Order: structure tokens, then C-alpha cells, then sequence
């Protein structure tokens, strides 16, 4: 937590702890392990008292957002219209780099299921959905068992924890797709019809699930707020840097010698958490090509601004990239980059969903071209018109997957345009 | 501004329009004809094509016009070169999988592609790949 | 190498086509309620997709025309909402299906681990390819993206369409080398049941990595190792 | 409907400087020297409306269009075909001259060029075009709004159930 | 009979029980063949000669067709779908009237 | 090249110059000839040209071009013009208004 | 040629791009004939001559 | 009835027309009127035309 | 020179009725209708062309994007009465059958220019 340097998280603070199912994931052990500790006293304290922690811990969202928890619920309206309000917790993880959510949901189901309580009286939900991804069967159960047993103690229904608050809590899941981890595609997705996100100028807050207010948060910002209540803002601030405080889980994928999850306090530096956690790249820090910091969605960083990074949502914004999710990807020498992000085109290709214009032709074109360089068959000007496609790309689409589509490419392009020109010409060359 | 009549600026020009219209109604209330392909007066908004893209001074991306409610005191502005380029880009993406079939197609005179591919759209393709391929059936005798 | 499904419209087949009558068994229509339940009455539609699951799990893997009609007319809504659900998802499978269904994940994070060669292992053993069913009709064969499994990145899914809705289980057998895989897959034969999750490891802990072929057993920093902290409340 | 800032300006410009000296209607007509038969034809002033396949606004009388609408249209007249070639033929020489170019601003020029002239004309005005969306898409949040099927029910929440 | 049946279409770049679009022309003299409205002879007409031509297979799910082998002295490129095609129910060009089927969908 | 020049103005004067004009237009094509450009021919503005027969069969936007250039025609902005051009016979100019 | 795979029409568009100002004339203002004269040669050396454009405008 | 018949006619159908009004000399007679409506919409000719 | 309509190899005519040489054509001497064939094809039931009102400009030869239309080699067809210079469908594909290799030369040299 020391303002100079940042690292090395001790077990005393971190809020996951049977994250690696070492003991019961089940009630008995989430009672053990200080779950549902006092919620009532908690619950209690009014709606109010837990928007102002969660503002003063500096809690921002995880999922790729990072927009503030506490001012996104405060966004909830105070007083019904006579419309109930719905809390849908977003435990859909489909990202290419990330798998953080999923030991959530199978090893910490009651800390979900708690903080969902948490959340949905701290913005005045009478019911919440829990959003899984249809893959998910086995951490489905889990947490259809956890909800069970809430029931079966008295947790969730009226009266739930022994407070005057009224809330109820159901499992909802999916089919299988990408575009259904947004937040009103998640809407649509669970009213009934097909998952594709509607026009923000109506807002989920204002118009959501049946008409109605709702707020969407990932599964780890809501297991996190309920400790945050607890163990206090203070402690929660303590670990980060200024407006970026929190611990966050981080997911070690690719070429490195342990590929771990781990929670780690935000601003460690990468290398640190390459080399303490993942147990360094395979064949050495030397052998980096390139590493994806943030999951697919963000562009990449090379092994020069890999260096000096620091893991954190703010300053990877300065090194034109983002912490959407702690999903970090190593590349090795070895890596051909060029095949890996034509497979990222073709993942954003087959995972649009088509409404509108420029992400359904543009992520199309995008893999089409990315194949053609993966081979060398295009020109040295193709690079150019690449980057003018993805910035057509860029802000004319409905949602954030044209976006996330356009990312990838550019960072390619910006970073590693001499590897794409050495093999087109040697194509040509040869 | 008449109870429910507001105020809104189009291209630098005062407009009065009731508080219900969008940013499309209030441009054609202003005389500045927006390029629509999914929006329809008597129809559901759609908000798909995504080719009404307008300027307003508070958001940072470009709105869609249909769908985007207008409020008090606010610049539209529907020349804004970059206005110019995300209407270029976008009839580029309709166009890239559209077939050649202008002399074939019914529609060669009366086509609302063609006619905003000319006013609003550049002169020539950068599209070298294959093309989709969708086969008909058949929806009754009419 | 397409997948399972090459068409986005009805293709009359035999087997699916109008004549074909599926209905709900009485125990799948008991569950069929407790699912409607979850939902508000006047928003019946919303259990659209688990329905949908459900009716595959009973069908035996297959999203058939009398499934969607039966679906549609339970939920008091046009066939074409179902249809049009029916086809967006990917878990739903609208062609004929085989006992078992293993998909490989062809994403980033597992194509650096060796996600090629575990796909061209299978469909070397296994003789199809990916989107063709076994002659026998043991495996069909799907490529999907990422399954949720990255730090375990060598991985396949299994779908259990044998016994139905009592029997159905979809499993992930993770930090898998081609030999594992054919393991796996001739264990799938036999009808044995295999080691549920990664083969060489429990979860993701920091215990190795999988390189080429070979899994490399490393292990160094461990950080939830002890006595867990527990119950705190601030005073 | 603001300014087109072009040719046009000096084109309006050039009509509110000039004017035309009064006559009484039907004397130039003489002065045309065309034949007299060609005024006993009756004259419809109309405004096209717009084409039902095209969504464009530019044809119909709005604030966008800056081009002359109103056209003075003759009725039509006997056409059959060629007995050779199966071609339409005709004998009436006002035809198409009416459509393809007596092109007018405003329904009060066309009707003082008809009286001018001295054709006796009915004008027609075309149906007004009112930009108003009903009130169950009024805009794009009333596509899911609680209109469709009422406030959910929450009788089936597990609490109101049990 | 012709005077009274309903104009119909054969169906090979069409479907076989569609209405035909049809004009007015020949209908007073009495033609009602599309053929019959422009040639008054006894010869082979241009549908009989398309016909005669076979359907041409190819790999894959889609076929480029330019008309002639020269793109630039032909037809514009079309890009035509084979799905659901076979010898019988062939795709058809709607510029040359050339005829594909391919057993790609079939997985083969 | 020289403008050729005479002063009596009559008939005879007429004809010399006709001659001179006849030898200067063949110095005029000597020097065309040789410095002739290579390149495009017509404008590469496709609203105003049609797109080379290739190009229209290969690109949906020049299909699109020729079908609106040989149907429909450019629209020439509102305006008038007159230019003149020194003819054989003397000086032929067009006054075109457009609207 | 650059506009192959460059393609940007609103940057190249002169026919649209024309508009007309407008001024007003009185006749109470006299016309300024130091410019008309003030820089009119008084002697054959300051001569100046305008070249005839070689060619007319093209777009390379 | 030159005059009145380009009326009636698109801007390119009218070209011959000046080919014919003078059938000595074609080029400088159609000359001004392309010259013409190339100022009108300020398209510029590359040198090699 | 002589107007011919062109046929493919196969023996199908190149014409699709996109009628864009009629709206073309200067002197209006293109009079075309069409029709939906039983196939299915867009096929013309007339292509009359006035050979009494052509001026031999060619911009129906430019306007076809199928090379349907083509104005031939051959400027020997005189005839003594002016109905044998009224054209139609039937005699335009007959001289295109006539002069089909040359024009097929004619039309391989002339695309390397355009
Ligand atoms: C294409 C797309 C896919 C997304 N997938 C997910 C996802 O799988 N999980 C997630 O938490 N957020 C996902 N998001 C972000 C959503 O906006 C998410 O519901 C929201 O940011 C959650 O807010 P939070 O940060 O408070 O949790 C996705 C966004 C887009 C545009
Ligand atoms: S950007 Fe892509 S995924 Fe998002 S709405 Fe548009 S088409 Fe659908
Ligand atoms: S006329 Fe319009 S719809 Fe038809 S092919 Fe051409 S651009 Fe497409
Ligand atoms: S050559 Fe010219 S005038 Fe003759 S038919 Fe063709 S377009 Fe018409
Ligand atoms: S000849 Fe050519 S331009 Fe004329 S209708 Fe036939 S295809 Fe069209
Ligand atoms: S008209 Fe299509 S997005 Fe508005
Ligand atoms: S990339 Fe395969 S499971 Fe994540
Ligand atoms: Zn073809």
C-alpha cells in the first residue's frame, strides 16, 4: 500500500480466499470463513450508508468499464413509480483472456450470493438475477445451490437476514454468446428475445429488464462490496494509487512458466507480477514478443512499454491500452502475432451480432484482411487502409464491440507494423 | 416557446419544436435533410443502418438522429466534416457486400442506395474480397 | 470446416421436418414449470432459452421444428421469435446430433498452448473433422471460442446427450496434451467417466504449465497456503 | 429552409427587384400566336406527391427543397399504336411540355401564368405532410417501455409465493 | 387453354409454381409465350440453347461467376450461394444463366 | 506560335492568313506531339466520368456510377457561363444557363 | 495514383463547395483611383506584364 | 431547332449536337460547350486529355 | 456501323433489359419492353431499334454493362424501302450472328484501351 512502491499482497488481505477450492465452497465453510457474518446490521443501516462506503472505498467496476460502483448506484432511483427494480448481477465472462468469474461462481458462490443481497438493497431492488453463461453448468449448480441454502436459512426472502428488507434472488443462463456479456444485450437476452444491445440514450437505469430500473455489475464487484462494508473503505482505499485503490484479480494466461489466478493490489508493476506469480515467461523476460494486458478487447503492449508499465486502469490508459480485465496474455519470440490477432478478427467476427452496420461488415472485412496479411498476400498500402477501416470502425457502432474489435488491429498496426511489412515483402520477395 | 414547444439550434439556426421530437424531426423541421435507410415515420425506431449520424456539442461520438431525444439548447450539426467521412464510411460498409446487380435490380431508378451512394458516398471501392451469398424462398405469389 | 449447423433456414430432412411431433415428458414438464416460475406470468417469454435448453437435453442434442413449434406455443408467442432465438445461440443445436459432443477451443489463449495440435490429434484419431459426426455416431466434432478455461488453456467440452435431462452433463477437461485428449476420448468410448476438470492438476494453482507435448511441473510462490484469515468486523 | 447561398440568391434577387406591367387575362395568349384551340385545354395545378418507393423529401413541398414543384399539367388525350412497329403514337401537341418543364414555386405564379395565358385551371394542393410519430413509438425508450405487456407481476416471486 | 391459364414460371432460376411478370404486349394478337412475342419462326430459341448447357460443379459454398472467362469482357462479378444445390436444383446466374452445383454443404 | 498578319483586308489578305494559320497549326501539332503526357486522359472524378468498363464490372461503387451516369446524368451546379473557343470560322462560344 | 485505396470524396469535392457573398455598393463613397493609377507605369522600364497561364488547373 | 431540342436533353446527350452544328469543323464546336459545363462544375482535366 | 444484339457462347442472349441504352440513347431510336421468361431470366420481348433515327453516336455500345449491344463492322446495308430499316430483336441477333468473330476480335483488341 506504500505510495512509492506497490506489491506483494498478503493473505490478511485478500478478500477471495478459497478462491483455488482448497475447502468447502458450500455454506459451512463460507460461514467458517466469515460470510454472512452480520449482514443484518449491514443491511440495515439503510441504503444510504452503503452508497456512501462504497463511494468513499473508490470501488470503480470491473468488467472492462471502470466506471465508479458507488456513483452508478447511487443512479438508482430513490422512490418507485410504481415500477419495481431489478438487480442483474453480469456473470457472463465470455472474454477471450479472461477466466476470473468462473472460480468465483464454482469456490465463493455464498460471497455472490451475499453480495447481491448487499447491492439490491443498497439500491432498492426487490428482485436480482444471477446471468450465467450457458457453458457454465457445473458453476450453474454451485451457485443454484448456494441460492438454496440462502433460502433454506432465512438469508434471502422477506424479512431476509432478519431485517425489514425484502429481497429475492433467481438464477437466470444464457445460450452462448459474447455480445450477451453487455449490459442491455444481457437485458434482452433474459426479457426473451435475441442478445442485441439497444441504443444507450435510453438508459438501463432509467428504462431496464420489463420497462424497469436496473443496474448491471459484474460478478466480482459485487462479491467484493459486501468485505469492502466490512473490513472497511479505509482498508480497501489503502492498497492503490489515488482513484485506482482496490485489489483485483489477475489471470496469468500464455507462454509463462505457472499460468495462475491470483489477487494482487492494483499498480503492481507487470514484470513484478510476471515474474513473482506466473513464475516468469517461458525461456525468460527476455523472450518477449509482445504481451495483451487486458484481455482481448485492449490493444496490445510491446516488450519496451512492457517494462516500465504499471497495472492499472489510469496509466494503461496513458500507454494506449486498458485494464478491462485483469486477463494478462504472454507472448513468447516464438509467438507469430500476426496469427494471434487474425484469430482475435475472426473471435469479434463470429461474435457480433449484426445489428448494426459498421460492426457487421466492418469486423467481416477486418478478418478478411488480417488473413490475407497473416500469409503476406496483401500489399505494404493495405496496412494503411486497415488502420483507416478500423478508425471507420471506432464510435459508429451501437455498442463497445466494434470497439473492441477495432482495438486489437491498431495496436498491431502501431506496434508491430515492421513485422507485417517484412512479411509482405518477403512474400513478394520469395 | 408555447408550453410544450421548445428550442432547438440546427447548423447555427433557431428551431421550435415540441419537446417530443428527436434530433431527426427537428432536422427536418430545420430544412436539412438527413440520410436515413432504417428509419421510417409510421415504424418503430430502429437505429441500426447508423448512417443519421448528426454532431451534438455535449456527447463526444457521433449520435444517431432517429433515436436520439433532442433537448433545450441543444447544436445540431450535420455538415461537420467528420460528419462527411462517418457518412462515407458507413455507405462504404453497406456497399462492400452489396451484389452487382444495378442492371438486373428492379429497383435501378427508385433505389435509395444508389441515390445517397452518389450524394453521400465516395467514388470507388477498396473491397477486394468475396463477396456474401444468401439464397431466396419463396414468400408467396405476390 | 464448418460447424454442425451450415444453414441459417429449415432444411427438410426425414427425420426434422412439419410431421415431426416433440412434446414435453411429464417430468420435463414439471421442470418446465418450476422454470417458468423464476419469471414474472405476464413475461412468460423470458424462459425462452432455458426451455430451449431443456428441450434439447431431452431430444438428445437436437433443436428440432417440432421443438421450437412446441416452445412457441407454450409461451403464447409467434414460432418466429423462437426461431429467430433458436438460431442467434450457439449451444443450439438445430441438426442431428451424436451421443457425445466435444468441442475444442480454437481462441488466442489456447492456440499459443497448442490448441491446433490437440484439434488435429482428435481429428486424426477420431477420422471426421470438425463439424462431422463420427461414422458410429459417438462424436460430433464443433470448434467454439473461449470457454471461460484461459490459464488452463489446453481444453475441450463434452456434452453427455445420452440419457437425456436426468443424465445430461457438460464437462471441461483442461491442461490437456494430444495424448490426453485421445485418453479422454477413448475413456468417452468405453463409457468410463474421466477426471473431471484439468487432468494434471486440481484448479488453477500455480503448478506448472503445459509445453508441447509435456507438462512441466513447476512450482514455486504459493499464496493462500496457511490458516485463512476469517470472520472480521470493524469496531 | 435557412439560406442557399448560391446562384439562387441573385435569382430571388433579381425577382424582387423586377416586375411585370398588369394585362387583362387571356391577352397575351393572343400575342403567343400559338393556335387559339390550344387554351380551350383545361389546366391542373398540382404538386407531385412523393414516390411511395423512395424515402427522399426533395420532390415533395418541404423546407429541403429549393427547386420549382408546381406544375401546370394538361389532360390527357387519345393514344394508340403503330400499326407497323406497335409504337404510341399521338396528336396531342401539349403532351409533355406541362411536365417536363413549366415548373413553378408557388401555386400563385402557376395560377397567373394560367390566367395570363388564359387557360382555365383547377388547382389541386397536395396532402399535408406532418412529421408526427404516434404515441406508441414515439421515440426509441417507448419500444420497451412497460406498455407492451403492463408492469411485471411480481405474484411469482418466491417471498409472495411462499 | 393458354387464354385462360394463369402466367407461370418453370421455375429454373425461378421456383416452380411462382407467377410470372408479365406485360401487356402480344396479349391482343394472342401470344402468351415469351419466346413467341419476338421470334416468329420455327427455329431454336435462346432458352432452348441455355437449357441445353449442364450444370457445372464446383468446390465450395460459394462460386464466382464473371459470365465469360474474362472478367472484363462479360457479365459484372456476381458471387453466388450454393448451399442446398444438387445436379437436379441447380444455382443459376441471373446475368448468364450459367448453372452450379456444389456437395460442400453436405461436408464432402 | 505567331498570329499571322495582314493589313489591306481583302480578299487576297484573307487567304494568306489562312495559309499562315494552316502552317502555324502544324507547328502547334509538332510540339504536341512531342511533349505529349502520359497518363489519364479523362478526369478521375467518377460522379462527373464513367468508370472504365473493368472497373464497373469489379466494383459495386462503379456499377453504381455508371448505372446513375448513364441514366440519370451529373447535375451541374446552378449558374450561367458563357465560353468561347477560337474556332476555325472565328470566335464560337456557348451561353449556358443552368438551374 | 493515391486515391486507390485512399478514398475521400468531401476532401476532393469542388462542385458543391461554391457558394456566392454578398456586398452592397452606394455611390456616396468615391471610388479609390490611387489604386487604379498609382501603380500604372510612367515609363516603358516599369513596365510589368502578366504571363499567359501555361495550363489550365488539373488535379496532379 | 438545335437550341430548343438541348433543352429536352441531358448535359452528355447533347454533344453531338455541337458535332453537327458544324460539320467542317466538329472538335472546337463541341470544344466549348464540354469547356462550358466543365466551368460550370469546376472539373478539372488531367493534361494528357 | 450496323447495330447487332450479341449472344453468349452458350448461345443465351447478353441482353438483360437493364435499358440503360434506351435512356441513353440521344435520338431515341431504342424502343425496349421486357419481361420475366419462364426460366426466370430478365429477357426483352422487344429491342426495336430506328435506324432512320440513329446517328451512329455508339453511347448505346458504352452504356450496356453486358456487351449486348454493339455497333458493327459493316456499313453495306442500304435498302430500297424504309421499313427494312426499322429493326427489331429478331433481325438485330441475326446480324450479330453474322458478324460474331469479328466482332469478337474487334472487341479483344479494343478492351486493352477500354
Ligand atoms: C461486446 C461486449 C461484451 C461484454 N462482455 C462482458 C462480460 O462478459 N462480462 C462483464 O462483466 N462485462 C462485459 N461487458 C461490459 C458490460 O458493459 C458490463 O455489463 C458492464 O460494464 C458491467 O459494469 P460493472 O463494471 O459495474 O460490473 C461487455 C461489453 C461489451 C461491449
Ligand atoms: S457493434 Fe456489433 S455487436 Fe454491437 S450492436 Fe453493432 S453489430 Fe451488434
Ligand atoms: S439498384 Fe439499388 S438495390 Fe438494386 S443492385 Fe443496384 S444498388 Fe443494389
Ligand atoms: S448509336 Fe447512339 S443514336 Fe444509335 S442507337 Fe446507339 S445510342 Fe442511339
Ligand atoms: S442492350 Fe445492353 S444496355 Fe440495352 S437493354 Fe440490353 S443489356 Fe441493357
Ligand atoms: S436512420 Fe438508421 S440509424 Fe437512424
Ligand atoms: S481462450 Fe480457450 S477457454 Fe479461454
Ligand atoms: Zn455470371
Amino acid at each position: 500500500p506504500e505510495k512509492t512502491t506497490f506489491g506483494g499482497l498478503r493473505d490478511q488481505d485478500r478478500i477471495f480466499t478459497n478462491i483455488y477450492g482448497r475447502h468447502d465452497p458450500y455454506i459451512k465453510g463460507a460461514e467458517a470463513r466469515g460470510d454472512w457474518y452480520m449482514t443484518k446490521d449491514l443491511v440495515g443501516k439503510g441504503r444510504d450508508w452503503i452508497i456512501d462506503q462504497i463511494k468513499k472505498s473508490g470501488l470503480r467496476g470491473r468488467g472492462g468499464a471502470g466506471f465508479a460502483s458507488g456513483l452508478k448506484w447511487s443512479f438508482m432511483p430513490k422512490v418507485s413509480d410504481g415500477r419495481p427494480s431489478y438487480l442483474v448481477v453480469n456473470g457472463d465472462e465470455s472474454e477471450p483472456g479472461t477466466c476470473k468469474d468462473r472460480e468465483i461462481m464454482r469456490h465463493e458462490p455464498h460471497k455472490l450470493v451475499e453480495g447481491c443481497l448487499v447491492a439490491g438493497t443498497a439500491m432498492g431492488a426487490r428482485a436480482g438475477y444471477i446471468y450465467i453463461r450457458g457453458e457454465f453448468v457445473n458453476e450453474r449448480k454451485a451457485v443454484e445451490r448456494a441460492v438454496a441454502e440462502a433460502y433454506a436459512k432465512g438469508y434471502l426472502g422477506k424479512n431476509a437476514c432478519g431485517s425489514g428488507v425484502d429481497f429475492d434472488l433467481f438464477v437466470h443462463y444464457g445460450a452462448g454468446a459474447y455480445i450477451c456479456g453487455e449490459e442491455t444485450a444481457l437485458i434482452e437476452s433474459l426479457e426473451g428475445k435475441q442478445g442485441k444491445p439497444r441504443l444507450k440514450p435510453p438508459f438501463p437505469a432509467g428504462m431496464g429488464l420489463y420497462g424497469c430500473p436496473t443496474t448491471v455489475t459484474n460478478v466480482e464487484t459485487v462479491a467484493v462490496s459486501p468485505t469492502i462494508l466490512r473490513r472497511g473503505p479505509e482498508w480497501f482505499s489503502s492498497f492503490g494509487r489515488k482513484n485506482n485503490a482496490g485489489t483485483k484479480l489477475f489471470a496469468i494466461s500464455g507462454h509463462v512458466n505457472r499460468p495462475v489466478t491470483v489477487e494482487e493490489e492494483m499498480s503492481i508493476p507487470l514484470r513484478e507480477l510476471i515474474e513473482r506469480h506466473a513464475g516468469g515467461v517461458r525461456g525468460g523476460w527476455d523472450n518477449l514478443l509482445a504481451i495483451i494486458p487486458g484481455g482481448s478487447s485492449v490493444p496490445l503492449l510491446p516488450k519496451k512499454m512492457c517494462d516500465d508499465v504499471i497495472m492499472d486502469f489510469d496509466a494503461l490508459r496513458t500507454a494506449q491500452s486498458g485494464l478491462g480485465t485483469a486477463a494478462v496474455i504472454v507472448m513468447n519470440k516464438d509467438t507469430d502475432v500476426i496469427d494471434a490477432i487474425a484469430r482475435l478478427s475472426y473471435f469479434y467476427k463470429h461474435e457480433s451480432c449484426g445489428q448494426c452496420t459498421p460492426c457487421r461488415e466492418g469486423t467481416g472485412w477486418l478478418y478478411d484482411i488480417m488473413s490475407r496479411m497473416r500469409k503476406g498476400d496483401a500489399r505494404l498500402e493495405e496496412i494503411d487502409m486497415l488502420w483507416e477501416i478500423t478508425k471507420q470502425i471506432e464510435g459508429h457502432t451501437i455498442c463497445a464491440l466494434g470497439d473492441a474489435a477495432a482495438w486489437p488491429v491498431q495496436g498491431l498496426i502501431r506496434h508491430f507494423r515492421s513485422e507485417m511489412e517484412d512479411r509482405i515483402k518477403n512474400a513478394d520477395q520469395q | 416557446l408555447p408550453a410544450d414547444k421548445m428550442e432547438v439550434f440546427v447548423n447555427g439556426e433557431a428551431v421550435v419544436v415540441p419537446k417530443n421530437f428527436t434530433v431527426l424531426q427537428a432536422c427536418d423541421a430545420a430544412g436539412v435533410d438527413v440520410p436515413r435507410f432504417c428509419y421510417h415515420q409510421r415504424l418503430s425506431i430502429a437505429g441500426n443502418c447508423r448512417m443519421c449520424l448528426v454532431e451534438i456539442e455535449k456527447a463526444p461520438k457521433p449520435v444517431a438522429s432517429c433515436a436520439f431525444p433532442a433537448g433545450p439548447g441543444m447544436k445540431i450539426k450535420t455538415d461537420t466534416p467528420v460528419i462527411k467521412k462517418a457518412r462515407e464510411g458507413v455507405m462504404e460498409f453497406l456497399l462492400i457486400n452489396h451484389p452487382l446487380d444495378c442492371p438486373i435490380c428492379d429497383q435501378g431508378g427508385e433505389c435509395d442506395l444508389q441515390d445517397q451512394a452518389m450524394i453521400f458516398g465516395s467514388d470507388r471501392s477498396r473491397f477486394i474480397e468475396y463477396k456474401r451469398a444468401v439464397a431466396d424462398k419463396n414468400l408467396g405469389p405476390l | 470446416t464448418n460447424s454442425t449447423d451450415v444453414f441459417n433456414v429449415h432444411h427438410d430432412t426425414p427425420e426434422n421436418n412439419k410431421d415431426t411431433k416433440f412434446d414435453f415428458t411429464e417430468a420435463n414438464y414439471k421442470l418446465v414449470n418450476k422454470i417458468m416460475s423464476n419469471y414474472p406470468s405476464n413475461y412468460k417469454a423470458s424462459a425462452m432459452i432455458p426451455l430451449l435448453d431443456l428441450a434439447q437435453q431431452q431430444n438428445g442434442g437436437v433443436v428440432s421444428l417440432a421443438v421450437m413449434n412446441r416452445v412457441a406455443q407454450i409461451l403464447e408467442v409467434p414460432p418466429i421469435k423462437v426461431y429467430e432465438v433458436a438460431t442467434f445461440f450457439t449451444m443450439f443445436n438445430r441438426s442431428k446430433m451424436g451421443k457425445y459432443h466435444v468441442c475444442i477451443c480454437g481462441t488466442t489463449p489456447c492456440r499459443l498452448q497448442g490448441a491446433q495440435k490437440i484439434e488435429e490429434a482428435i481429428t486424426k484419431h477420431l477420422g471426421v473433422g470438425i463439424g462431422q459426426t463420427t461414422a458410429d455416431g459417438t462424436f460430433t466434432l464443433g470448434e467454439m471460442e473461449c470457454m471461460g478455461a484461459c490459464v488452463n488453456a489446453p481444453m475441450i467440452a463434452v456434452a453427455d446427450y445420452r440419457n437425456g435431462v436426468e443424465g445430461f452433463s457438460y464437462n471441461y477437461y483442461e491442461d490437456l496434451t494430444p495424448q490426453d485428449a485421445v485418453n479422454i476420448l477413448e475413456k468417452l468410448k468405453k463409457g468410463e467417466k474421466p477426471k473431471l476438470g484439468s487432468q494434471h492438476r486440481q484448479t488453477a494453482e500455480p503448478a506448472g504449465a503445459v509445453v508441447g507435448d509435456k507438462w512441466i511441473p513447476s512450482s514455486g510462490e504459493q499464496t493462500l497456503m496457511g490458516e485463512l484469515p476469517g470472520p472480521y468486523c470493524r469496531d | 429552409a435557412t439560406a442557399p447561398q448560391d446562384f439562387s440568391l441573385a435569382m430571388k434577387k433579381a425577382d424582387e427587384i423586377y416586375s411585370g406591367k398588369t394585362v387583362k387575362a387571356g391577352d397575351i395568349g393572343f400575342s403567343a400566336g400559338v393556335p387559339l384551340e390550344t387554351y380551350n385545354r383545361k389546366v391542373r395545378i398540382f404538386c407531385p406527391a412523393k414516390a411511395a418507393s423512395q424515402s427522399g423529401l426533395g420532390r415533395t413541398l418541404h423546407p429541403s427543397s429549393k427547386a420549382p414543384q408546381w406544375k401546370i399539367v394538361f389532360e390527357n388525350l387519345s393514344k394508340w399504336e403503330n400499326p407497323l412497329m406497335g409504337w404510341t403514337s399521338t396528336a396531342d401537341p401539349l403532351e409533355n411540355v406541362g411536365r417536363s418543364t413549366l415548373l413553378f414555386y408557388t401555386k400563385e405564379e402557376a395560377a397567373a401564368f394560367c390566367a395570363k395565358h388564359g387557360w382555365e385551371y383547377v388547382v389541386d394542393e397536395p396532402n399535408p405532410r406532418k412529421h408526427i410519430r404516434q404515441k406508441r413509438y414515439l421515440g426509441y425508450g417507448d419500444n420497451y417501455s412497460i406498455k407492451r405487456k403492463g408492469v411485471p407481476d411480481l405474484a411469482h416471486l418466491p417471498s409472495n409465493r411462499s | 387453354a393458354e387464354k385462360n391459364k394463369i402466367p407461370e414460371t418453370v421455375g429454373g432460376a425461378a421456383f416452380k409454381g411462382d407467377l410470372r411478370g408479365t406485360s401487356a404486349v402480344g396479349l391482343g394478337d394472342g401470344l402468351y409465350s415469351h419466346t413467341s412475342k419476338w421470334m416468329q419462326g420455327n427455329g431454336k430459341s435462346p432458352m432452348d440453347y441455355i437449357n441445353e448447357v449442364e450444370p457445372i460443379k464446383v468446390k465450395g459454398l460459394v462460386v464466382a461467376s464473371h459470365g465469360s472467362d474474362d472478367p472484363a469482357l462479360g457479365c459484372p462479378v456476381e458471387y453466388i450461394s450454393l448451399k442446398g444445390t444438387s445436379y437436379e436444383n441447380p444455382a443459376v446466374c441471373k446475368y448468364t444463366g450459367n448453372r452450379y452445383y456444389s456437395d460442400c454443404w453436405k461436408h464432402g | 506560335f505567331n498570329v499571322p498578319i495582314a493589313g489591306h483586308g481583302d480578299c487576297y489578305d484573307r487567304y494568306l492568313v489562312r495559309v499562315q494559320e494552316m502552317r502555324e497549326s502544324l507547328r502547334i501539332i509538332y510540339q504536341c506531339l512531342n511533349e505529349m503526357p502520359d497518363g489519364l486522359y479523362k478526369t478521375p472524378d467518377q460522379k462527373v466520368s464513367p468508370p472504365s468498363r473493368g472497373q464497373m464490372k469489379q466494383s459495386m461503387e462503379s456499377l453504381i456510377h455508371h448505372f446513375k451516369l448513364f441514366s440519370e446524368g451529373y447535375h451541374v451546379p446552378a449558374g450561367e457561363t458563357y465560353r468561347a473557343v477560337e474556332a476555325p470560322k472565328g470566335e464560337f462560344g456557348v451561353y449556358l444557363v443552368s438551374r | 495514383p493515391k486515391l486507390v485505396y485512399d478514398i475521400k470524396y468531401f476532401a476532393r469535392d469542388y462542385r458543391r463547395n461554391n457558394s456566392y457573398t454578398v456586398r452592397s455598393v452606394d455611390s456616396k463613397t468615391p471610388f479609390d483611383y490611387s489604386k487604379v493609377f498609382g501603380s500604372a507605369p510612367l515609363k516603358p522600364a516599369d513596365v510589368k506584364t502578366v504571363r499567359i497561364p501555361e495550363v489550365m488547373p488539373h488535379r496532379g | 431547332g438545335t437550341e430548343k431540342l438541348l433543352e429536352y436533353k441531358t448535359y452528355n446527350q447533347g454533344i453531338p449536337y455541337f458535332d453537327r452544328l458544324d460539320y467542317v469543323s466538329m472538335m472546337c464546336m463541341e470544344h466549348s460547350y464540354v469547356l462550358a459545363i466543365e466551368q460550370l462544375l469546376n472539373v478539372a482535366v488531367p493534361l494528357r486529355g | 456501323g450496323e447495330h447487332a444484339l450479341r449472344r453468349y457462347p452458350t448461345g443465351e442472349e447478353r441482353c438483360i433489359s437493364c435499358k440503360l441504352c434506351e435512356a441513353i440513347c440521344p435520338a431515341q431510336a431504342i424502343t425496349i419492353e421486357a419481361e420475366e421468361r419462364e426460366d426466370g431470366s430478365r429477357k426483352t420481348t422487344r429491342y426495336d431499334i430506328d435506324m432512320t433515327k440513329c446517328i451512329y453516336c455508339g453511347f448505346c455500345q458504352e452504356a450496356c454493362p453486358v456487351d449486348a449491344i454493339v455497333e458493327g463492322p459493316n456499313f453495306e446495308f442500304s435498302t430500297e424501302t424504309r421499313e427494312e430499316l426499322l429493326y427489331d430483336k429478331q433481325k438485330l441477333l441475326e446480324n450479330g450472328d453474322k458478324w460474331e468473330q469479328e466482332i469478337a476480335a474487334n472487341l479483344r483488341t479494343e478492351s486493352l484501351y477500354r
